[PDB]
């Protein structure tokens, strides 16, 4: 009998049965969709969205919807903390309702697809055997794939009748879904910039209907009819295969380094951003315009808002995570409640000193502390038998600007110790360990979480196209090779390899 | 068989072959020796010699920090 | 054979001491090229300027600690051309600032695909199945994950190997003391998988060597052998009651056997070509959260893991300093973990 | 480039894709195949007998040509009356109908 | 000069394999 | 336990850099080498006996 | 199906290297030999099925064939005055190399 | 019978282009060892 | 001309002592000049 | 306008071009002259 | 046994009637050919602006570009 392996092989030649089986797989994929929404929204909390974003509460599915523009629930609430007005149909229910309802419909299709497999349509007129011309089904979906990217990126991108995209400053602190005009100069090829992504979607929409309708007018030739077995299904499935993985990686590498279809507002801060200190370049711009307008200091670091400082996190650096570390940062850390302030740590002199931060790579790092020149001042010994930088010895002190604590200053040692000790982490903020029972060690982002499901997904892709392009072409070899296969693998038998019509030499 | 060529045993046991490679091996180790000897092997890839690892103006360790301007860098970095 | 390609195809696909083949014309100059950079890397290029080491035979190393050193951090991912916006065609300073590494990686890397379309076409041209082809898919998604995904999922090229075998020493140390390597799933799928194919060839060729057939009268019994010859040359029912006996379980399929000793290797370099992608992001199984609480509660609890918990602390503390020039960490000797008297 | 030239053809047999069989070859060349064109049935989807026929092309360049006759005289008079480009008529329309 | 030193090595390499193979290569080729 | 007697004997005796150690590491990676390529020179080369519907282990 | 004669052995001197190239040895064939050890033969020789193969794996796949060789080779068609001639270059050329190895170095 | 057989192949070339940087490359490695510190 | 050619046994005596040579001298070279310690 | 990094890669190009061409054209030309007469 | 008949099937049935149909010789090749390496020169120029091999005036090739 067919090995366990082999089973679904029975429906490489019934149409009928490939439209059925894949039918069920739409169905599938459609119901965990509006599954996996469903669980989204019943453990979403929009409170807060500020210190409590959707990327902070391990959400998935519901960034990808709200990318698209989709904003308000059927209970009230809206993804910006403001209240709903005519949610309609299509909120985040009303799509999963609508994902629920297209899987139930597929099935049934399914089914009666599956019963009914011997129609006339998937049969070859000359020979009155099941066959499928592939070159025009290609183009006839090639057709329909432009028409459906021009349309996409024509009405919905540009808001001409769709609503458009998700858009935020470079910082994202105010971000919205916007109509985006599409940019045709060399500024459209730039990876941040949505206007490019309308025009890529227009154009490429257009130059699909052109090599639809060439690919629906005019026969393969016959060489690489032969060469490239037109006739099997299987170089069909190698090709979109290798078609699929390269696309794995592409959005891979997209997510990973960010993009503008990658909003940090509904993915998450990425590690270049910490590890280049983007944010902290910003507050420090920020603070000193503040300062030169005549200001104080806890005045200048008082108008920094929460989300900018909460983006400088490495705790909310997406590359602190672990495998084996399920559920949200949430669970990891405490629901963040306020910003403790900027702390600033004074020499006994009055010198400044600065900690220095900890990088992307280290699990644990050394308590140091550096002056303006970035020269040792303090640290927190490992043996304090003998110290030459020892907090006790030089006398440093920590003092709050803005934020809960302002104006509070502490010279204990060890309340010293302890806020030098957070400060490596970025901005001191306070969590909340408690609801969740958090353990104490920091997780991922969807961020990461996609990039690493859809490498892993991208290299299993590999090997699957390697192998199925390997079986269509070696078919006629699948169950074994010829009996008497001597006289053409004999060295120097024949001028050509494998050619009997040059016996020489 | 054989697939049309001379067999190696055949031409390793020429007078002809050790005549004609008395001359080119023992050329191509000259050639080499008077690469490395003539300083040829320090310019062309730009090693260090002994007496070039440090200079009097840093006695550290070099090190590139600009992308963009590293050809610069690491022309001032080589100055003798 | 009258066409520009038909006379192409004959003369490429000739029979000949060394194939050449269509898939030649990319596999032989890539994987020509890449042999090249190595060996002059290695030979007359040095690491001062990128690494602050020395990694030639002309600055006085040898086999072992030669190498060709990866980029500066600075240059982040940069493809590093010889006339990029970096070197801007200057050959000496391209050598000096580590485009040698790049050079010699992409072309290695299209050596490999090279190498698998030589395998297919082989194959094809003498009329046989390609599971050669489809075995070296293992090694060619080590390097994939190794060289490539690692290093463009980290800082940058800095944090990939280098080709040499000291430098190779380090990038297993690193991997140990920063990643918990050893303490990955994948990883002990991997070692799993590498044991057992040695233990299968071992097993394979003794048990075929004893189990012999006395088909001549010599002691030496390499010469009763003729590849043309119909019979099995060893007793598969000898073997197989022998391996019952001794084991409790033995092969009697020989198909079944040499396909199991092709799965064996292959599935356990893809399972750590999986792992190694995982880590690329710094998704490292790291740690027990249970143990580390129960010995943070119970200042008596230690076991193996703490210990070697401890240990990668001590190897990151004392190797980052000159491991990462770029960070420009410096150390009091005060702050450095240590253990008493050592 | 001979686009009305009568095209010829080859048909291919179909593959073996028999599960229950040894060898399983691809498909050979079954021989020479040149269509008649310009034949219109009754399809509703492929009306003619082949794409590169000269009366199909005909038809098509028929229907293009009073298209484009249409859309000239049609654009011109517009622009003359409205005063608007054709290129801004067609957003001006959307935004508002008129005539 | 440097290199010049060493292509004036080359050359007669050059043309002593020239004088050996000269007869045998003229054969091959027709 | 394992790991840590691997990583204490390399701190102690630097067994990566012993000749033996490497011809030990050079036996087990030519060991899968040559078993996976003895095992796919063989599944490649094997005769026709079966059908495609059954493994040619049947066969 | 394989001719001994047509796998160009037969240009060797010695005949018992010619007979281990081929995979024969008329000694072991006989009844009566013994090894070194003390054990009897059975008639087998180097190969059981030597008459039904034709032959053994290394008259198979020989690795030495003089036979194949190119007829020229075994004599330099330059004679004595080509070794003359070479004997005066390689002593020029090792004078030269000596001395420019010599003067390029730090004495 | 006679066996001619032709001077340069494809061969000639597979072996020269690692024999010959191979010498150079020795001798090189081989001037490297007198080098003083 | 010259009837006669050369022992391959002989050619691989002396490509023997010439490859043993050179690992000799690489040896040598490794306990003195650069690279040595001193 | 075009930076220098751009004359670099349209230059990259051309030279990419021309090295298929040329190894095109001397496979050609062995092919061509050294053939086999079924 | 022709099949079953439909009315959608017998709709769609000159679509799925040309099997084995191909151009005798090497057809169109060619110019796929050139449009395989039109596309590769194209993907080689996003690859290297996105990688900042090359750098263009109007270009920033950051998150600074969102403003
Ligand atoms: C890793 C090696 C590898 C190997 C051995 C194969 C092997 C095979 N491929 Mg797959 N493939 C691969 C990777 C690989 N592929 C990649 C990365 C892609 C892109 C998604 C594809 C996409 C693909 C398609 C679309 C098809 C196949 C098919 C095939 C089959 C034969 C045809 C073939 O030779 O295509 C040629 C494959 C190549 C990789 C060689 C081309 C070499 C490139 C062009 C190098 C040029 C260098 C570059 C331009 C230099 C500058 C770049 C720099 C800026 C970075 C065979 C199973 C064909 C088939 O028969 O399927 C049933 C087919 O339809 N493959
Ligand atoms: C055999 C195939 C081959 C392949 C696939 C590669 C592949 C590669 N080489 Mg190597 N190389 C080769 C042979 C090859 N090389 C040879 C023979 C040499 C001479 C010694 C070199 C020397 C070399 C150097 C010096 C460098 C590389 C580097 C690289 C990269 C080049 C990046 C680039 O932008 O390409 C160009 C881009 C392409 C997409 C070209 C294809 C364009 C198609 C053909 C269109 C043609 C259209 C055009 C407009 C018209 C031209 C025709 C007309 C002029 C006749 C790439 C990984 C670089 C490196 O590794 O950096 C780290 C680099 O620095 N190579
Ligand atoms: C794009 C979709 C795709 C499709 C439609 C096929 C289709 C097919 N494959 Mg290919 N394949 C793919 C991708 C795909 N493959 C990939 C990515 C790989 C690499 C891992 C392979 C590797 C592969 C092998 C090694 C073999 C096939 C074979 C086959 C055939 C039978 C499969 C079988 O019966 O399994 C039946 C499967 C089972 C009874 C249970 C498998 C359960 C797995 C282990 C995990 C559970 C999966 C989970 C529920 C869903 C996955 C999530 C999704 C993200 C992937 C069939 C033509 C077979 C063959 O060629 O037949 C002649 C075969 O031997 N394929
Ligand atoms: C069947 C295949 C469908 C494939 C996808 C089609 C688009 C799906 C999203 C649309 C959607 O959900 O709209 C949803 C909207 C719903 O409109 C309103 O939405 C509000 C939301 O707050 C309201 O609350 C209500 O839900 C509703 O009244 O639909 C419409 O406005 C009607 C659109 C009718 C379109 C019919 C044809 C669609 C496909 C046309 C071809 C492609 C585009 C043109 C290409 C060629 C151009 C030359
Ligand atoms: C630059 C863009 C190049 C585009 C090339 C497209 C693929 C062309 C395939 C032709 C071979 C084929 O299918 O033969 C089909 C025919 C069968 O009929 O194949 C044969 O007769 C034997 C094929 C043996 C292997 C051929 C490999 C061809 C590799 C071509 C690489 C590019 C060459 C560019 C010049
Ligand atoms: C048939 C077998 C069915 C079961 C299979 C085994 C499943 C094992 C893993 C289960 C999750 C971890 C344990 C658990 O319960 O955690 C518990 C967590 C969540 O559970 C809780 O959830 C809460 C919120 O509702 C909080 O977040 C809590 O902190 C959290 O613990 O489960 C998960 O996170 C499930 C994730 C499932 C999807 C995995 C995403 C990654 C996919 C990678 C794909 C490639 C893989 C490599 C290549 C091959
Ligand atoms: C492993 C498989 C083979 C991999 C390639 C090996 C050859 C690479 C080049 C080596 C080279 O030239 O070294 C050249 C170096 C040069 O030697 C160095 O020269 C320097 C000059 O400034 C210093 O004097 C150094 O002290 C001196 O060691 O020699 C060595 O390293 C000595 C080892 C000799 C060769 C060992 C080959 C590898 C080990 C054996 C493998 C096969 C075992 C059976
Ligand atoms: C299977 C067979 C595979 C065969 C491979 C054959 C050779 C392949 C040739 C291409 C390889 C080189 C790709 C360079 C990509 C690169 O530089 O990326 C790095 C650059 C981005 O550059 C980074 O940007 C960051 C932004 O904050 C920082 O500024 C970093 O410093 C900077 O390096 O990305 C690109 O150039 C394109 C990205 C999108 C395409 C992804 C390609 C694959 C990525 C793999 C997954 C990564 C996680
Ligand atoms: C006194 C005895 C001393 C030694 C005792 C040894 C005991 C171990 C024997 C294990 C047999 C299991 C085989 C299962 C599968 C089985 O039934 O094997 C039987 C299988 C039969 O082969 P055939 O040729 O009959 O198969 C025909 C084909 O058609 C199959 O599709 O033979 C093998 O594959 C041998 C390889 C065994 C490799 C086993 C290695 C050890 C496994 C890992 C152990 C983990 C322990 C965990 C503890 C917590
Ligand atoms: C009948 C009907 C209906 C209904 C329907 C329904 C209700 C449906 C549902 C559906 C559903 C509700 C579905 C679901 C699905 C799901 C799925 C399909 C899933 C999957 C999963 C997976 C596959 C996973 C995997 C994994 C794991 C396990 C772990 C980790 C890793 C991974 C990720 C791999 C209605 C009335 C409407 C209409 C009419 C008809
Ligand atoms: C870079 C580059 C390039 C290329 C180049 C080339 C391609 C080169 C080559 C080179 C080569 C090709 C080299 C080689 C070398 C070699 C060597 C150096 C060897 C050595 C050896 C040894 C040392 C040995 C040893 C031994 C003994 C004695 C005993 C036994 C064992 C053994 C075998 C190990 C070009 C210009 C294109 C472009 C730009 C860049
Ligand atoms: C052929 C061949 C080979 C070889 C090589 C070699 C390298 C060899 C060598 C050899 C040799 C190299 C030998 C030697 C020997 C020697 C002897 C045997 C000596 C002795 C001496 C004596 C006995 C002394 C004595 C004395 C005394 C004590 C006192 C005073 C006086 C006198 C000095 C007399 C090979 C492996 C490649 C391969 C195969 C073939
Ligand atoms: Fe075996």
């Amino acid at each position: 009998g067919l090995p366990w392996y082999r089973v679904h092989t029975v429906v490489l030649n019934d149409p009928g049965r490939l439209i059925a089986v894949h039918l069920m797989h739409t169905s599938l994929v459609s119901g965990w969709a509006g599954s996996m929404a469903f669980y989204e929204l019943a453990v979403f909390d929009p409170s807060d969205p500020v210190l409590n974003p959707m990327w902070r509460q391990g959400m998935f599915v519901l960034p990808f919807m709200t990318r698209l523009g989709i904003t308000q629930s059927w209970g009230g609430w809206t993804i910006s903390g403001e209240t709903a007005s005519n949610p309609g149909i299509w909120s985040y229910e009303g799509v999963a309702a609508a994902h629920i309802i297209l899987s139930g419909l597929l099935f049934a299709a399914s089914i009666w697809h599956w019963v009914y497999w011997d129609l006339e349509l998937f049969r070859d007129p000359r020979t009155s055997n099941p066959a499928l011309d592939l070159p025009k089904i290609f183009g006839i979906h090639l057709f329909l794939s432009g028409l459906l990217c021009f349309g996409f990126g024509a009405f919905h991108v540009t808001g001409l009748f769709g609503p458009g995209i998700w858009v935020s400053d470079p910082y994202g602190i105010t971000g919205t879904v916007q109509a985006v005009a599409p940019s045709w100069d060399a500024t459209g090829f730039d990876p941040y910039n949505p206007g490019g992504i309308s025009a890529h979607h227009i154009a490429a929409g257009i130059l699909g209907v052109l090599a639809g309708l060439f690919h629906l007018c005019v026969r393969p030739p016959q060489r690489l009819y032969n060469g490239l077995r037109m006739g099997n299904i299987e170089t069909v499935l190698s090709s979109s295969i290798a078609a699929v993985f390269w696309a794995a990686f592409v959005v891979s590498g997209t997510m990973w380094y960010g993009s503008a279809a990658t909003p940090i507002e509904l993915f998450g801060p990425t590690r270049y951003q910490w590890d280049l200190g983007f944010f902290q370049q910003e507050i420090e711009r920020r603070v000193q315009t503040s300062l030169a307008e005549g200001k104080s200091a806890s005045q200048a670091w008082a108008e920094i808002p929460e989300k900018l400082a909460f983006y400088d996190y490495i705790g909310n650096n997406p590359a602190k995570g672990g495998l084996f570390r399920a559920g949200a940062m949430n669970s990891g850390d405490g629901i963040a409640v306020g910003w403790l302030g900027h702390a600033v740590f004074k020499d006994k002199q009055g010198n400044e000193l600065f900690v220095r931060r900890m990088p992307t790579f280290f699990e644990t790092f050394p308590v140091v502390l550096l002056d303006k020149d970035g020269v040792v001042r303090a640290d927190v010994p490992f043996r304090r038998s003998e110290s030459k930088y020892s907090i006790e010895q030089v006398g440093v002190s920590v003092t709050f600007y803005g934020g809960e604590l302002d104006g509070v200053t502490f010279s204990d040692p060890a309340t010293v110790k302890k806020y030098a000790r957070r400060a490596q982490l970025g901005e001191i903020f306070e969590f909340d360990r408690a609801t969740l029972q958090s353990d104490g060690v920091f997780r991922t982002s969807p961020r990461g979480w996609f990039t690493f499901a859809h490498l892993c997904f991208a290299l299993l892709f590999f090997f699957g196209h390697i192998w199925h392009g390997a079986r269509t072409i070696f078919r006629d070899v699948f169950a074994g090779i010829d009996a008497d296969l001597d006289e053409q693998v004999e060295f120097g038998a024949f001028l050509k390899l494998g050619d009997t019509s040059t016996r020489r030499q | 068989g054989a697939t049309g060529e001379r067999p190696f045993s055949d031409i390793l046991t020429s007078i002809r072959y050790w005549v004609i490679h008395s001359i080119t091996i023992p050329s191509l180790f000259i050639a080499g020796w008077l690469f490395v000897s003539t300083g040829l092997a320090y310019d062309v890839f730009g090693s260090p010699r002994p007496n070039e690892y440090f200079t009097e103006d840093r006695q550290e360790t070099p090190l590139i920090t600009d992308r963009f301007n590293a050809l610069e860098q690491v022309k001032k970095l080589s100055e003798v | 054979k009258r066409g520009w390609f038909d006379v192409v195809d004959d003369w490429l696909r000739r029979d000949r001491f060394v194939f050449v083949g269509w898939s030649g014309l990319l596999l032989f100059p890539t994987a020509y090229l890449a042999l090249g950079g190595w060996f002059t890397g290695t030979t007359f290029v040095t690491s001062w300027y990128t690494h602050g080491l020395a990694s030639s035979y002309l600055e006085g190393c040898n086999f072992l600690t030669a190498a060709v050193s990866t980029p500066a951090n600075s240059m982040g991912h940069s493809l590093l051309f010889l006339w990029g916006p970096e070197a801007q065609g200057d050959f000496t300073r391209w050598c000096q600032l580590g485009g040698l590494w790049t050079f010699v990686a992409l072309h290695g890397s299209f050596s490999l695909i090279g190498f698998m379309l030589r395998q297919f076409e082989i194959a094809r041209s003498v009329k046989i199945r390609p599971y050669n082809a489809i075995a070296f898919s293992a090694p060619i998604s080590v390097f994939v994950s190794v060289f490539l995904i690692y290093p463009l999922g980290q800082s940058g090229w800095f944090f990939a190997p280098s080709f040499g075998v000291a430098a190779i020493f380090r990038f297993i140390l690193f991997f140990q003391g920063f990643h918990n390597w050893t303490l990955n799933p994948f990883h002990m799928m991997g070692v799993a998988g590498v044991l057992g194919a040695a233990l299968l060839c071992a097993i394979h060729g003794a048990t075929v060597e004893n189990t012999l057939f006395e088909d001549g009268d010599g002691a030496n019994t390499f010469r009763a052998f003729n590849p043309t010859q119909a019979e099995e040359t060893y007793s598969m029912v000898t073997a197989n009651r022998f391996w019952s006996q001794i084991f409790g379980v033995a092969f009697s399929n020989k198909r079944w056997l040499h396909f199991f000793m092709l799965f064996v290797p292959v599935t356990g370099l893809w399972m750590s070509a999986i792992g190694v992608v995982g880590l690329a992001l710094n998704l490292r199984a790291y740690d027990f959260v249970s143990q580390e609480i129960r010995a943070a509660e119970d200042p008596e609890f230690e076991t193996f893991y703490t210990k070697n918990i401890l240990l990668n602390e001590g190897i990151r503390a004392w190797m980052a300093a000159q491991d990462q020039p770029h960070e420009k960490l410096v150390f009091p000797e005060e702050v450095l973990p240590r253990g008493n008297a050592l | 480039l001979g686009l009305s030239r009568p095209a010829e053809y080859l048909q291919i047999d179909l593959d073996e894709l028999d599960q229950n069989a040894a060898v399983n070859k691809a498909g050979g060349v079954v021989g020479a195949f040149t269509p008649v064109a310009d034949q219109v049935s009754t399809d509703s989807l492929a009306p003619y007998s082949e794409v590169f026929g000269l009366q199909r092309f005909r038809e098509c360049e028929l229907i293009h040509g009073r298209w484009a006759m249409l859309a000239c005289l049609g654009a011109l008079v517009q622009e003359g009356v409205t005063g608007d480009s054709w290129v801004a008529a067609q957003t001006l329309v959307y935004n508002q109908p008129q005539y | 000069n440097r290199f010049g030193t060493i292509a004036l090595l080359a050359v007669p390499v050059i043309g002593w394999v020239l004088f050996n193979i000269l007869g045998p290569l003229q054969n091959q080729l027709n | 336990g394992t790991f840590n007697f691997m990583i204490v004997f390399q701190a102690e005796h630097n067994i990566l850099m012993h000749p033996f150690h490497m011809l030990g590491v050079a036996g087990v990676f030519g060991g899968s080498l040559f078993s996976a390529m003895h095992g796919s020179l063989v599944t490649s080369s094997l005769i026709r006996e079966t059908t495609e519907n059954e493994s040619a282990n049947e066969g | 199906k394989i001719d001994i004669s047509k796998q160009g052995l037969n240009s060797i001197q010695n005949e018992t290297v010619k007979l281990n190239l081929m995979g024969k040895s008329k000694t072991m064939e006989s009844k009566d030999w013994v090894d070194p050890q003390g054990r009897k033969g059975k008639g087998y020789g180097v190969y059981r099925f030597a008459n039904k193969y034709g032959a053994n794996v290394d008259g198979y796949s020989p690795i030495y064939t003089p036979d194949t060789w190119s007829e020229s080779g075994d004599s330099y068609k330059l004679g004595t005055k080509g070794l003359i001639a070479w004997a005066g270059l390689i002593v020029v050329l090792l004078g030269v190399g000596i001395n420019l190895v010599i003067s390029t170095s730090a004495l | 019978k006679s066996y001619t057989y032709p001077i340069f192949t494809v061969r000639w070339l597979a072996v020269h282009a690692l024999a010959v940087p191979t010498v150079f490359f020795l001798g090189a490695i081989t001037a490297m060892q007198f080098i003083q510190r | 001309g010259t009837t006669g050619r050369i022992p391959l046994w002989l050619v691989g005596t002396v490509a023997g002592v010439a490859v043993i040579a050179l690992v000799g001298i690489f040896f040598y070279g490794s306990y003195v000049g650069l690279g040595s310690s001193l | 306008a075009a930076t220098p990094s751009l004359n670099n890669l349209i230059g990259s190009v051309v030279a990419g071009g021309l090295v298929l061409a040329a190894i095109a054209g001397a496979i050609t030309a062995v092919s061509n002259f050294d053939s086999i007469r079924r | 046994d022709t099949g079953i008949s439909t009315p959608l099937g017998t709709l769609l049935k000159p679509l799925n009637s040309e099997y084995g149909k191909v151009a005798p010789g090497w057809g169109t090749t060619v110019l796929m050919g050139i449009f395989m390496a039109l596309f590769a020169v194209f993907l080689v120029i996003i690859l290297e602006i996105y990688n900042s091999s090359v750098l263009l005036d109007d270009v920033t090739m950051s998150w600074e570009s969102l403003a």
